RNA sequence: AAUUAUAUAACUUAUCUAUUUUAUAGUAUAAGUUUGAAAUUUCGGUUGGGGUGACCUCGGAGAAAAUCCUCCGAAUGAUUAUAACCUAGACUUACAAGUCAAAGUAAAAAUAUCUUUGACCCAGAUA
RNA sequence: CCGCCUGUUUACCAAAAACAUCACCUCUAGCAUUACAAGUAUUAGAGGCACUGCCUGCCCAGUGAUCACUUGUUCCUAGGGACUAUGAACGGCUAAACGAGGGUCCAACUGU
RNA sequence: GAGCUACCUAAAAACAAUUUUAUGAAUCAACUCGUCUAUGUGGCAAAAUAGUGAGAAGAUUUUUAGGUAGAGGUGAAAAGCCU
């Protein structure tokens, strides 16, 4: 059943170059750490992490590990590099200066609860904003304008 | 070990989400964000080049707006528009001065009348006293300034706008002296008298990590800031003469440096020097430029702009002190 | 507040923090982390009191050695960490009992506490004490855990027969008309330190001991 | 930490083979790229014990030619009538660096006006 | 009080609460002619950690029910397709037994 | 340089008596170790003596020969041991 999930999701898997495969899969093991079970897990759940380009992929995953502070539990089981990282960065920054989010400290501590990462990004803009963040949506879309120019500015 | 910028964050927290509840989330991004900024005309070389220029950026003068002799375009409500950067005239004068919108509104909140005479005890580089030179007709205008460095900003600011002519005259003066000490050397003197203390600079600190008041070793000045505060004041209440309007203007959101100087002021002049204060309803203001402001308005004296990521022109407290006698 | 079953450990940080927010923080008023002292007379379960706070919120376990005796906790130690959210730190202290003690018996309601080492007030006269407010207080639990059919007000008899249920002998000197001879006796000491301990234990049943002085 | 890093491990291009209609595969080597097993070298100064903050060069001002003595600024710009070359004699000065300047000549037909700092080597840009 | 236990250690100032230890847990590896091993996932290697039983419960789209719509993810252009298909982290203690371990008490004993 | 010591390989050896649920069980020799005290402190000894103690059929102890070598070896990690 695995292969039937990876085959429709992303019909290249067998076309695509030898080299592309195992760079994808070497980012995974040398770069991101992860477990042998876990590859296999992160593969099937998201068949379209192989298209994604080397170094990109690394990037969105040290942004959680980092940035976010989750685990590689936490990453599997929620599907997070499913997502772009353009929604990542602008529902993460919004209730980070919100003050709705906070990264665990050194000690893994954090002063408030964090929201569920279910609630960050699975769910819809409209509930995302009303619940996780109580905001109005104008709001969001003129922080994601500002947060696109210093992007560029980066 | 925190640095400046999140000490400043960590005070902020503490304090000011108690003080604005529910708000302060909003308020907490917009000051992460970036400013938004209004052009403020040159009048003078280019009093209609500049204006008709920015209209076709679609910027739209505020003030003008509100109306419906100070005229600052900014841009529509929640465009993040930038503008251009402010470009030498023909005439040689600078186009227009890009500065937060809120910074000009004590100005205008401040009366100033024709044939005045107006000081700024503390105008660094403020375009300020850029904007109460600009079209104010206040005869013999005069600025102090702690320092002396951000002084000569001030000077860099008045030569490429002020024309030799309005500058070269005494009508404008500018000086390097203590505030507090100003209010014995000229007593009763001014009209009017806008006073800027040296505020906790909350944008500005959060952002900028240099020469942040919450620096572990500036500690002592940054707890004696109120204390500084209340003496500028109270100086400036006595240069003013009998009758005279004054305004406190401040950029920090802190209670204790927006309400209890102003209060603190009035009753240190009240007993030492038995003179008696009024202030001035301030209420009407928040009406007119709710469309390009936004005030939290349950602030007992003075009228306090709060930044929102729709209209980022804030943090500015401005008090409005009229002299009875 | 129970500390082995951890009970009503929960309501504490709420009031503690309410009592703070009403008072003033002055010098620390800027700092973020709380930090709280516990203090008391010695085997009340202070430094239990830290394990089962840090359990209950930041749930990471034992960080204070907890006995089973008086006088464990030696010197005023680090901060230990204690909670997360509110963050409050906790200082531990050795237990302070008093210079005087007020009236003996207020000595004698402590001694089987486990307060005083029985050693510098008696064994013996701890166990009467016991024997005699329990026998007031109607809970005649010790005469089934130890079978003494009537029940009795001597701690000398009452003594006799539990040293007999625990079969325990000793070789102690007797002084007699002719000379000092060495006599196998019951040990009435043996027995009144297993007997306080069933009573500590609580097996003897539950007693509130300022009942009858201070019913208030 | 700085400098390296054919220890391994990957890759890419050559080279060399086979095949192949240009493709594949491989590879006694060379050149790169990624990892780092290792290698080499270092621990400025002023700071009761520390922790911490700081400070290290020069200019202005008081004490008055001392100080862990007390203040303000600078690593400037603005302003322009654009401010040459050559040459007595002096200042200051460990050295190095830094100042003032008659005469003569030459441009023009009043100087620039406000009031500072970084050597050598070595790299740049040009006619 | 500490360590489960028998063991081990600083030859020559530390024998211990340290190390090891059964048990439990994590990670790596699908394979042969010199170790692992003449072995093959119930195996082997690397490492952590008292076990035992008892608790807590991160978590695993929603809404109408094997089922319909909104989501989610991708594309084609805000429209249109394509596709979803028990248990983490922890704890309080088997609870005994054992010890030239570290404290304490009673009895006896005594030139301490 | 592994005739000491650390670990390993090969070939060998020793363990009385007394109890026991039959064993990294118990008591206690030989044997191994080295707890505590006194003596000794150029000593009998460059780590001993005298008592007192721990284990003593086992992860025990011991003998012979071989092996691993300093950018290293060995280590039930004391950064301990390798004349
Ligand atoms: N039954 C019961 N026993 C408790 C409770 N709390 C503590 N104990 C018992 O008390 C002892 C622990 O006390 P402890 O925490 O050391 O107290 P302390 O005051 O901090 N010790 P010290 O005398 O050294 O200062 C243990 O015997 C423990 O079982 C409780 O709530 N109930
Ligand atoms: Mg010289
Ligand atoms: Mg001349
Ligand atoms: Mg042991
Ligand atoms: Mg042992
Ligand atoms: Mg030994
Ligand atoms: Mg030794
Ligand atoms: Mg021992
Ligand atoms: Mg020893
Ligand atoms: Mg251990
Ligand atoms: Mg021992
Ligand atoms: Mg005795
Ligand atoms: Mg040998
Ligand atoms: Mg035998
Ligand atoms: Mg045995
Ligand atoms: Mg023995
Ligand atoms: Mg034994
Ligand atoms: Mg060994
Ligand atoms: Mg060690
Ligand atoms: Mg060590």
């Amino acid at each position: 059943g695995k292969l039937k999930r990876v085959l429709s999701v992303c019909p290249e898997v067998f076309t695509m170059h030898q080299r592309d495969i195992d760079r994808v899969v070497k980012v995974l093991r040398e770069k991101c750490l992860f477990t042998a079970q876990h590859i296999t897990d992160v593969l099937h759940r998201c068949p379209t992490v192989l298209q994604e380009d080397p170094n990109e992929l690394e990037y969105k995953f040290q942004y959680a590990y980092f940035r976010m502070g989750l685990t590689h539990l936490d990453i599997v089981r929620t599907n997070f590099l499913q997502y772009s990282i353009t929604k990542i960065k602008q529902r993460h920054i919004y209730l980070e200066r919100l003050g709705r989010y906070q990264t665990p400290d050194k000690k893994g501590q954090t002063q408030i609860p964090n929201p569920s990462l279910r609630n960050i990004l699975r769910v819809s803009e409209a509930e995302f904003l009303a619940r996780t963040a109580c905001s109005s949506v104008e709001e969001f879309q003129v922080f994601k304008k500002l947060l696109d120019q210093e992007e560029e500015e980066e | 070990q925190f640095t400046a910028s999140r000490l400043a964050l960590q005070n902020f927290d503490m304090t000011y989400s108690v003080q604005f509840g529910d708000l302060w989330p909003s308020i907490r991004v917009s000051l992460l964000s970036e400013q938004k900024y209004g052009a403020l005309v040159n009048n003078f070389a280019a009093w209609d080049s500049v204006s008709a220029k920015l209209e076709q950026l679609s910027a739209k003068d505020f003030v003008s707006e509100a109306i419906s002799n100070l005229r600052c375009f900014t841009f529509s409500r929640g465009d993040v528009s930038r503008f251009p950067p402010a470009r030498l005239g023909s005439l040689g004068l600078m186009d227009y001065y890009l500065m937060d919108a809120a910074s000009l509104l004590p100005v205008l909140a401040l009366g100033l009348q024709h044939g005045d005479t107006v000081l700024d005890l503390c105008a660094a580089p403020g375009g300020k006293t850029l904007a109460l030179l600009q079209t104010g007709c206040c005869r013999n205008l005069a600025a102090n300034d702690l320092s002396t460095s951000r002084t000569g900003r001030l000077q860099k600011v008045l030569h490429s706008y002020v024309p030799q002519d309005i500058r070269e005259g005494n009508q404008v003066r500018v000086t390097s002296w203590d505030g507090r000490k100003w209010g014995e050397l000229e007593g009763d003197t001014y009209d009017r008298v806008l006073v800027d203390v040296p505020c906790t600079t909350d944008r500005h600190s959060l952002h900028e990590e240099e020469n942040n008041i919450f620096q572990r070793s500036r500690k002592k000045e940054r707890q004696m800031l109120p204390m500084l505060q209340v003496q500028l004041l109270a100086a400036g209440l006595l240069a003013t003469k009998p009758g005279g309007h004054v305004v406190y203007s401040t950029c920090s959101l802190s209670h204790l440096q927006n309400e209890y100087v102003v209060q603190g002021a009035i009753e240190l002049l009240a007993n030492q020097y038995n003179i008696k204060v009024q202030v001035e309803d301030l209420s009407h203001f928040r009406k007119l430029f709710m469309d390009t402001f936004c005030f939290f308005p349950s602030c007992q004296v003075g009228e306090l702009v709060i930044p929102n990521l729709m209209v980022n022109f804030g943090p500015m407290y401005f008090c409005k002190l009229h002299r009875l006698p | 507040t129970n500390c082995v079953k951890d009970e009503n450990i929960k309501q504490i940080v709420p009031k503690v923090m309410e009592l703070i927010r009403c008072s003033y923080r002055y010098h620390r008023a800027e700092t973020p982390e709380y930090c709280i002292m516990v203090v008391g007379v010695p085997n009340v379960g202070k430094s239990s009191l830290i394990n089962s706070l840090r359990r209950q919120h930041l749930r990471t376990g034992k960080a204070a050695r907890v006995g089973g005796e008086p006088g464990i906790t030696r010197a005023v130690t680090s901060r230990i960490q204690v909670c997360e959210r509110p963050l409050v730190f906790l200082l531990d202290t050795p237990g302070v009992l008093a210079p005087r003690i007020e009236s003996v018996e207020t000595g004698l309601k402590l001694a089987l506490c486990g307060t005083v080492l029985d050693h510098l007030v008696g064994e013996e006269t701890m166990a009467d004490y016991l024997l005699y407010t329990l026998n007031r207080h109607g809970l005649f639990g010790y005469v089934q855990h130890y079978a003494l059919a009537s029940a009795c007000d001597q701690i000398e008899w009452v003594l006799k027969n539990v040293a007999i249920k625990l079969r325990k002998t000793r070789k102690v000197k007797v002084l007699t008309g002719t000379g000092n001879v060495n006599v196998i006796q019951p040990d009435y000491a043996m027995a009144a330190r297993d007997f306080l301990r069933t009573f500590r234990s609580g097996l003897l049943g539950q007693v509130m001991l300022d009942r009858d002085i201070i019913p208030a």
